[PDB]
RNA sequence: UCUCUC
RNA sequence: UCUCUC
RNA sequence: UCUCUC
RNA sequence: UCUCUC
RNA sequence: UCUCUC
RNA sequence: UCUCUC
């Protein structure tokens, strides 16, 4: 099922950034 | 900072003085409209309100609108649900104004002036409502792109007639959309991209693709899209590379501005309550909204079985922009946890037409955040088949636990001047998953 | 939807010229022919006008019949039966129309412009009238693919010359047999993919096979045609690949576009009764086709011994393209139950030459339906090793129970709006079984 | 004897799409 | 009458 | 002067 | 690498 | 199930 | 300017 | 996952 993957930071905070690499990367 | 300060002080208060143009234009269309204190706050009435401004400033649209007439539909008449309360119970009228009357007033409020500027802002703030709201996965899957990109979509619906601002909040996403649909048309029509039509089609290709590129970080990507931007006649290969461009977005984030854009019924209540933005100022990206919010009441309607905390929430997110942020920081700055879209029990803040005002009621939304923090136009550190190569080999190399804005925190309300950041320790983490 | 309604307002008022060029062009030609009220409405002469404007703009075959001059029959001009009724009974004459004058009345209709938009709705109602009467078993087996696969064979008759239109509404086993026409014809002569002409071959090998990379719907099968699409000199493998991903399309179906491409003695009564298509804008897929359905009457050639409702349930379902639909929801929809193609007692709808034209008698075909529904572009909840055992393992976790399409039902001809869907409540289910 | 196996959906309606699962896992 | 290396 | 999370 | 200078 | 499209 | 459900 | 934006 399709869905959200990645994070876009809209607020100055110190973070980690997630994004899901495994399905990233599987396109490639 | 520096001697720039006078320059961050202009434009502080131009910023302020279109707010006291939008608030001022609100307070006289409720006087004009006969809005009690409870039906001005609403927030349905002041999206009708917003939408009506929008639609009259709408020179396109006017103009096809005239030159074809709509079934039933004067092409000179705007208007929108108003609903107003009697008796205890709410009720729906479909209001009617002319379009001159409505920049004539718009006109009077900003001292005689277009402003534009707070046309975008109310388009912005609409926009961003629209993002937390919904998913547009149908656009994405009829223009090719994968629907698990949702992250870029930030801004997709502003129309084409917002300025630079309207370009600098939409995301990377929207501008490859955009550029998708424009190689469809000229793979469908090769008539494209030829004649005086072809002069026009081209240079705005150009422009696009142009602030695309000043949308990216690294220079690789800024390099794909400028060899992109190259082919006279784009075809498959353009188009390929675009997807490309976009899938690496996910990983080597855009530089996409966010900004607070509050709905004009705030910034009424500001203006009637005394506040002067021209002379104290405002910033879209500081403490100024974060604190307009916290002492603001705006009310909502609420459907049968709907959670009025849920619908704050939404209202909150669609106010600062948050709908594709990490949930934990929302959370953390909120103060309350904040749920998902799977998980919220609510349906879009505008009411339908096909819908009984008489089960539904009003109430209070909770837009207090506990914590206040600055919104940031970055991204994160992010530090043919060459170009391609080496993008794979940088999105390879990141992880999803690099540290970001590396000393930078969170402030108090008290904090005005953000002198103590407060970085968070750390659940879901995508709104849209 | 979003501020995308101008965009969306633009299509409907291109589609709407369009058929009002069509319609108008029909109307000039009924003139031209002298063929009465009851005459221009008979199927059979829609069909022949439309064949001959098909035949005058097609610019390849009229170059080779020209440089090439067939048995008796000179290039230049087209023809085909126009069936008049004279003292009762009908008789059938061979017309002749010089074929610059077919180009000059179908340019006049449009005000001077080629509108090739017209001529693909019309190739396109053909290519759905023949799917809904025949199967091309005899071409799956010179190929090679499974007969059984025949609900994958939408828009298997268009001519290449149909542009993107065609290309969106040709099913995946149409693209499957191409692609598969091609391996075959490189394996039997190797200077295939070779040469000037190889460039050309190969241009349109990638092209062909994007466009059902664009049409499946789950990723590895979007995958395995890349792969397929990558080897320079396709062999066995890659058909025998082509013909794997075919038979997963039965169960992972892909996304096939559907619209309602009626005759052009519809187009041609409305804008006689004074519809203006170019005013009002027009919908393929929305209700606008149903409707106009509704308030048309059209009479078809009967020949003797047939029944005039199977004709007419035929016809309706060319008109809809709901030849490899289900069943159920195809008698749901109508009101009246639709019988499959082995028990449908009638013919095609073409009459042959060979036919005596003294016991055919003709009949009105009840295009009527008790319902209307959103044709849709979609398939439905589909939820080089690697990439095979990836698609075995999604088709074996399929069922034929999984519900699709979840909460959209089926609306009245009162609700133009779609405002309040009827979910069907479920005997056959294949027409082609 | 050969025939239809499956369901393209033209319409856009609540439906389960049936096709003949046996005679189509046969094939593998 | 402010402040901050990246 | 429309509407809809996927 | 944009903690504010649209 | 190839009544013609090698 | 042809024709045929399997 | 395309209930309409060819
Ligand atoms: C706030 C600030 O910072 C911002 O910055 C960034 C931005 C800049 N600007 C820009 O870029 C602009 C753009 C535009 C556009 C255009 C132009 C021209 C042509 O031709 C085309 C185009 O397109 C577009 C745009 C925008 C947006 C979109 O979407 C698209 C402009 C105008 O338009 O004017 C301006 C500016
Ligand atoms: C309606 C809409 O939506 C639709 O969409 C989808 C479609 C798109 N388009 C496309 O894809 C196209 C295609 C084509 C083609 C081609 C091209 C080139 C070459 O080379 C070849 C080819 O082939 C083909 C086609 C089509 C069809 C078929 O069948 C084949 C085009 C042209 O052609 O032009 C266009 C577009």
């Amino acid at each position: 099922s399709s869905g959200q993957i990645s994070i876009q930071p809209t607020f100055s905070v110190q973070r980690n950034l997630p994004f899901d690499r495994p399905t990233i990367m599987a396109a490639f | 900072t520096d001697g720039e300060r006078q320059n961050a002080t202009e434009i502080r208060a131009s910023v302020g003085k279109m707010i006291d143009g939008i608030g001022r234009f609100y307070i006289q269309m409720c006087t004009e409209l006969k809005l009690s204190d409870y039906e001005g706050r609403l927030i349905q009435n002041s999206l009708t309100i917003e939408r009506m401004v929008l639609s009259a400033f709408d020179e396109r649209r006017n103009k096809y609108l005239e030159e074809h007439p709509s079934a039933g539909k004067d092409p000179k008449k705007t208007g929108g649900p108003i609903y107003r309360r009697v008796d205890g119970k709410w009720r729906r009228e479909l209001i009617l104004y002319d379009k001159e009357e409505i920049r004539r007033i718009w006109r009077q409020a900003n001292n005689g002036d277009d402003a534009t500027a707070g046309l975008t802002h109310m388009m912005i703030w609409h926009s961003n409502l629209n993002d937390a709201t919904y998913q547009r996965t149908r656009a994405l899957v009829r223009t090719g792109m994968d629907p698990r990109m949702c992250s870029l979509m930030q801004g997709s619906t502003l129309p084409r007639r917002s300025g630079a601002a309207g370009a600098a909040v939409k995301g990377v996403g929207t501008m490859v959309m955009e550029l998708i649909r424009m190689i469809k048309r000229g793979i469908n029509d090769r008539n494209f991209w030829r004649g005086e039509n072809g002069r026009r089609t081209r240079i705005a290709y150009e422009r696009m693709c142009n602030i695309l590129k000043g949308k990216f970080q690294t220079a690789a990507q800024r390099t794909m899209v400028d060899q992109v931007r190259e082919s006279r006649n784009p075809g498959n290969a353009e188009f390929e590379d675009l997807i490309f461009l976009a899938r690496s977005a996910l990983i080597l984030r855009g530089s996409v501005a966010h900004k607070s854009c509050l709905p004009a019924c705030v910034y009424g209540s500001a203006v009637a309550s005394g506040y002067d933005f021209e002379r104290e100022g405002y910033s879209l990206v500081g403490i100024d909204p974060f604190r307009l919010l916290q002492n603001s009441q705006v009310y909502s309607l609420i459907r049968p079985n709907e959670n009025p905390a849920h619908k704050s929430q939404l209202v909150w997110m669609a106010c600062h922009s948050a709908a594709f942020e990490d949930l934990r920081v929302s959370s953390f700055i909120r103060g309350t946890k904040v749920v998902p879209r799977g998980k919220l029990s609510t349906r879009g803040v505008q009411i339908a037409s096909n819908e009984n005002m008489e089960t539904m009621e009003s109430s209070t939304l909770e837009l207090r955040s506990r914590y206040w923090a600055i919104r940031t136009r970055s991204g994160g550190n992010t530090n043919t088949s060459d170009m391609r190569t080496e993008i794979i080999r940088l999105m390879e190399s990141a992880r999803p636990e690099d540290v970001s804005f590396q000393g930078r925190g969170v402030f108090e309300l008290s904090d005005e001047k953000a002198t103590s950041p407060i970085v968070p320790s750390f659940e879901g983490s995508y709104f849209f998953g």
